[PDB]
């Protein structure tokens, strides 16, 4: 909506569908944790043991932290493994992703039944997505597979913030009503590009 | 004369993880704290002590 | 503290003897809690030279 | 200069006073002055430094001004230096002026005086190549002077250029080097005239 790509009517509509799908995920049987280990440390452990399959990296917010989510047993054992080894983790919290392909076939239908009802238009300024880590194409925006990916794939915030600073952004404003989003933006931005370049976070 | 950097005193950005930062301190806890702080930003660091 | 004087001498001795190297002295308050290490390296990396 | 400004009782408190050709110094001391003494006194020794206070405790009129004159310190860069050498030579540079400054304060002569001046070089403000020990001594004496000045005692560290009378015609090479570097000589009387009315006024 801030990119001029939806009307207020379209924006109001879509948030209600993503809202209902989110209740199903949050009430589901799974869990999540934060871990003070990076994607190259965690992806190796998550791939390199059949005994814990049923988990994934849910978010990549800043260089020092990853969030793991899936089956509550798989989440608990992967959390404990790093606490025993040499890193901090949080206490358990609700899941953040779909937990069966049974969820996907319903959520796809519900989104396709609503996303065709959104009167989209080409954005006035570049719109970046945490599914893609790249500027959204107008053909991606119109497709419900792009919108359901928020419940399927990793939230690639870090790589998005990197592309803001390759592409010349200097000052970076945070609508921090929940999740403190400008903090992880500063912690992902101040370790990249040319030395001494300005960076204002407000 | 010590003059305030009141004009333009905003830290800017560290130039990427192209090489490590060594930290040496009289206090091993301070060396660890600064190496842990740098790690959150993806700037790789190593702690040393006498 | 008079015991700190060898550090200012060692700093100024580098500036005229190994001129290819950037270096900086950052004198902290001896009683307050030290700032975040990214605040040090940010305001240091804005110095070309010394 | 003490003669040219109306001094009366003076001690030349140093080892030089009983080995150098001071007959010319005593002869200019015929102007204004009335009492003059020489002591052979070793400022590096605690017992000899206690003898300075025992000489000042004589029936001679009370002490009201002090000047510790410039001293040569050995050369050396960061190369051709090591921890054993630096710990030896810095102690050789500092031990004299430290013990005198301490003792005169501990026996309560300091503060009952209008000026108490320690010599340092102007070269030690921005620094110079090949003088690691000389730089360290001037920085430490500046910190030592401030400690007493913040305690309300009128100690001053003076950062002077080469005195014109100290430009030795026997070997002019240090003065030639300083002239190309842009540190020019000045007459010692004009520098004392510019500094010594100040310590109680500003």
């Amino acid at each position: 909506y801030a990119a001029g790509a939806l009307s207020l009517a379209d924006g109001a509509a879509l948030v209600t569908a993503l809202g209902r799908i989110t209740e199903r995920v949050a009430t589901g049987p799974g869990a999540s944790v934060w871990v003070r280990a990076t994607e190259d440390e965690v992806r190796a452990a998550l791939s390199g043991s059949q005994e814990q399959v049923g988990a994934a990296v849910a978010a990549v917010d800043e260089p020092g932290t990853t969030v793991v989510s899936g089956d509550a047993g798989a989440v608990a054992r992967v959390a404990a493994h790093w606490r025993a080894h040499g890193r901090a983790t949080g206490a358990p919290r609700p899941a953040r992703l779909l937990l069966s392909p049974d969820d996907e076939q319903a959520a796809l239908a519900e989104l396709r039944a609503i996303v065709a009802g959104l009167a989209f238009r080409e954005p006035e300024v570049p719109l970046l997505s945490t599914v893609t880590g790249q500027p959204v194409e107008p053909a991606e925006l119109r497709s419900a597979e792009h919108w359901l990916d928020h419940l399927r794939g990793p939230t690639r915030f870090l790589d998005g913030v990197r592309r803001l600073r390759t592409d010349g952004v200097t000052r970076l404003v945070g609508l921090d009503l929940s999740g403190d989003l400008t903090g992880p933006a500063g912690r992902s931005a101040a370790g990249f590009g040319e030395p001494g370049r300005p960076l204002l976070l407000a | 004369v010590w003059h305030a950097l009141a004009e333009d005193g905003r830290p800017g950005a560290i130039g990427g993880g192209t090489g490590s930062w060594l930290v040496f301190s009289d206090d091993p806890e301070r060396a660890a704290a600064w190496c842990d702080e740098l790690a959150l930003f993806g700037v790789p660091a190593v702690a040393l002590a006498g | 503290h008079p015991a700190q004087a060898p550090l200012t001498a060692l700093f100024t001795s580098l500036v005229w003897e190994h001129p290819e190297l950037p270096c900086a002295q950052v004198d902290l308050d001896p009683a307050e809690d030290p700032p975040t290490v990214v605040s040090l390296l940010g305001q240091v990396m804005r110095l070309p030279g010394a | 200069w003490l003669a040219a400004r109306g001094a009366r009782s003076v001690v030349l408190a140093g080892a030089e006073s009983e080995r150098g050709d001071l007959a010319g110094a005593r002869t200019t001391g015929h102007a204004g002055i009335e009492r003059l003494e020489h002591v052979a006194v070793d400022l590096s020794s605690a017992a000899d430094v206690a003898r300075l206070a025992e000489l000042c405790a004589d029936g001679r009129p009370p002490l009201r001004g002090v000047l510790l004159l410039p001293q040569p310190v050995a050369g050396g860069g960061l190369d051709e230096l090591d921890g054993a050498r630096f710990g030896a030579e810095l102690a050789g540079a500092l031990r004299g002026p430290v013990e005198l400054t301490r003792r005169f304060t501990d026996v309560g002569l300091t503060g009952g005086t209008d000026f108490f001046v320690l010599s340092t070089s102007v070269v030690s403000l921005p620094g110079r190549a090949g003088t690691v020990v000389g730089s360290a001594a001037d920085a430490f004496l500046t910190a030592l002077a401030r400690h007493h000045r913040q305690a309300g005692l009128p100690v001053v560290a003076a950062a002077w250029g080469p005195w014109l009378e100290s430009v030795d015609e026997s070997d002019e090479a240090p003065a030639v080097a300083f002239a190309e570097a842009g540190v020019y000589p000045a007459p010692g009387g004009e520098m004392l005239d510019a500094l010594l009315p100040l310590p109680a006024a500003g």
